[PDB]
């Protein structure tokens, strides 16, 4: 009698929930269908004069301008699903591996807007040749350092970080977010005072401002740039095709289908003065 | 490798970093420290951020929590170290 | 260390 | 989303 | 894959999948009642 | 945690933030405490070095919810007596909701004997939505 | 240099300022100091803001963490400084 | 004039107000002390609010943070003042 | 009358309840006391939560801030009081 | 049985474990200790996370609430027994 | 064949964003079309 | 140029009504001769040390 159960099967082909905290929900994304995507910030002010009655106004100096080439490169994936099975298979093979797919670009790009160079991929705001904060250019990421080489520092530890808060201009804090992994996060939430009680006390903000929890910023390392913070939506640009073009390819590996899925996505910082870093070195 | 790593070092907590002070007399110590650690016995100056320095006729392993902003040197006889 | 009377280590 | 032979795929 | 311009895009993995059964077993309790006791308690017993 | 019976004694309430830290932020987006009621009391009876306590109706804990299951292991030698995830997506349970009952006048025969039994099951789906703690080592 | 500003000043913290004292007898001290650093051994006198005032054997080095409103004149036979 | 007014009064926290003790030996302290400061060298004893009490082979100046609830005249041969 | 009931007793704060210790050498102590007060000078051997057990030279008025959990006879010739 | 478990273990708080610290000179300390409780008097030497090493007169019974990185062997001559 | 492309320029021309935090949301702004104002305050009070 | 003007001008003229003096700006509230809270007049701010 055994024969004659039929186990229930799911109704959809579930999966394992990796992170899709990627940087893009805070970051400004811009649709575009080009080769590069040129935003153009204001590097400087103008000039007022408090004029008088009789002044014979001069010249006021004026914003000079300049110009961020976003190279929109593409990313791809190609996974040969047999002819056989795609016929066979009650469950919806092309889109779950279109979902799917989806969901590794959301999170390989997720990489590169923070640790990616500039070869072929986004370039992540972490290789932007950081700066000592107070001595700041604008081609360069202004970062604070803690002290101590590995952790914080060993006196006034949460110091490198409520100054880090208040070292990225009024404005930029009105919205801005901290961003680390989910081992610095911990090892934030583990600081605790002179008692024990840890001293800071669904977005897990910290200091009141939001903490996007990523997965791809270096660990508390010797010198490494854990913890960064700053308003995102204008210091960081998104340049992407807003969907995801799949080719499927019956004829190359005959009996088989080969999808061909290809989404087109870039992005470098925008604002210097956006984005504030922090050093563990000293 | 510390346990106690995470937590806030305050002013009641033990010494974390300690330094030999010298009686400079004339410029004020490079750090204030939280306690003096004696080294050697003797008669030592300390003044305050108020100016208000008197002398302690301290002894050699005594550690006095009185936290200076500067160590004469006039009538200081007695070396000793900074904890901090 | 400092001026409380409490039989602790520091 | 491999051959339906294998089971594992 | 992070694909260049010029290429020639190979092949790339699958995810691979797992089935998990569910045996659904049963689970019985059987208490008895006098049929003496459903007719004169007023409390609906056979719903409590 | 550490210690074989009970939290760290160097430092506890690390073993809890670490917990929580070693599951992911996107199971972590719903994730609930899972302990028995004497395990919460002794969560809570923690308090530190000045004697309030550190933790300040669901019992939420770090804020996250707390699920008072009476039936996980209390602390002890190796027990699991905390478990933390998002059983939402780890834990899949198959049921039939509805209890057949079936009333029998005739097995024994001055009483009636109901017979009620639902069927249900269930075992994990998702090995990497739940962690757990372990108070041994 | 201090790390240690920004940090409030408590009264098991380590001694601030610090002012040698006078005996008046007949006054208060201006400030109530946290603690007295003895300077020469003796015997001296304590009061309380409740009059209870009562006489001890301090020794030289010792440092009492006593708050005391006055010190008396009668029995005080050792000087201190007061910690504050 | 007390900086370290409004300031909350710990265990921790210096001598407020002291007292000296008699070992009464049969009704317990009118204020049980923080600590006791003691006053002359020997023994004395000290009760707990458990009943348990021991003799401690007390030195002169030595100033030990027990808190007391009775302090006994059996084997007491050394006088305190009481702490608080 | 405790003006400092309600006061939650912490690991820094004054001892509340004592008791004479005895070095067992088989059987952990029936509380682990916050500090020892040592009766009479000789050395004793304690032992922590971790297995580590030293030997202390300890001395006759001694207070020493350790916490043990057993406290052996092997090398104990000095009779302490447990503070808690 | 210890009622002051579930009490967080500060810096402050009295010692937890022990270990007998062993001037290795080349490699740091397994742990770093909260304080030194020295078993023999002398001088030993003292080394900060920041490698300001002094040396420092000990005594024996001293307790010495600085917190090193590494001890080392040139100059030691007293041992003591780390506390954490 | 790198020649064909031509970038796309943003839409708007953005600027580094300064603090706008100005004293003028928290003060009484008035409109005056002149060349003064003359707010007339009391300095002191009346007696009962 | 007039939405970067217009942002001039609000950061200038916020400039001016905090430290600015009176010549051809606005006296911010910073230079109007302050005065020990206490000894309190009418012409002048009071302060706290």
């Amino acid at each position: 009698g055994g024969y004659l159960v039929d186990p229930q099967t799911s109704e959809t082909i579930r999966g394992v929930l990796r992170s899709t905290a990627s940087l893009r929900q805070i970051a400004s994304v811009v649709n575009v269908e080009a080769t590069s995507f040129d935003v153009l910030v204001d590097k400087t002010d103008m000039g007022s004069g408090w004029a008088s009655e009789t002044a014979a106004l001069s010249e006021t100096a004026t914003p000079q301008i300049d110009r961020i080439t976003i190279p929109l490169h593409e990313l791809a994936a190609m996974p040969k699903a047999s002819q056989r099975l795609l016929d066979d298979s009650a469950f919806d093979i092309e889109t779950w591996l279109a979902n799917r797919i989806a969901d590794k670009f959301a999170r390989a790009e997720a990489a590169a807007f923070i640790s990616g160079d500039g070869v072929d991929k986004p370039t992540g705001f972490l290789t932007k040749t950081k700066v000592a904060n107070g001595a700041w250019a604008w081609g360069s990421l202004g970062y604070v350092a803690t002290g101590a080489a590995g952790d914080f520092a060993a006196v006034n530890a949460s110091d490198a970080v409520v100054d880090l808060v208040y070292a990225l201009g009024a404005e930029y804090r009105a919205n801005a977010s901290f961003v680390m992994n989910s081992k610095t996060a911990g090892a934030v939430r583990k600081m605790k005072d002179a008692d024990g009680r840890f001293l800071w006390a669904e977005p897990a903000r910290l200091m009141g401002y939001p903490v996007l929890i990523a997965e791809d910023m270096p660990d508390i390392a010797a010198n490494a740039y854990a913890i960064a913070f700053g308003d995102f939506g204008n210091g960081y640009t998104i340049a992407e095709r807003p969907d995801l073009r799949v080719l499927r390819d019956p004829f190359s590996a005959k009996p088989h289908v080969l999808f061909y899925a290809s989404k087109r996505v870039g992005g470098d910082v925008s604002d210097f003065a956006a984005i504030k870093l922090l050093k563990f070195a000293a | 490798m510390d346990v106690f790593a995470k937590h806030a070092v305050s002013l009641e907590s033990p010494a974390v970093r300690h330094y030999e002070i010298t009686p400079s007399d004339s410029t004020d110590l490079a750090r204030r420290p939280r306690a003096l650690r004696v080294q050697t016995g003797g008669t030592l100056v300390l003044r305050d951020e108020t100016g208000i320095t008197v002398t302690y006729t301290v002894f050699a392993g005594e550690i006095l929590p009185v936290r200076p902003v500067r160590v004469l040197a006039t009538g200081t006889t007695a070396t000793a170290v900074g904890w901090e | 260390i400092a001026l409380g009377l409490g039989l602790g280590l520091a | 989303a491999l051959n339906s032979a294998v089971a594992a795929e």
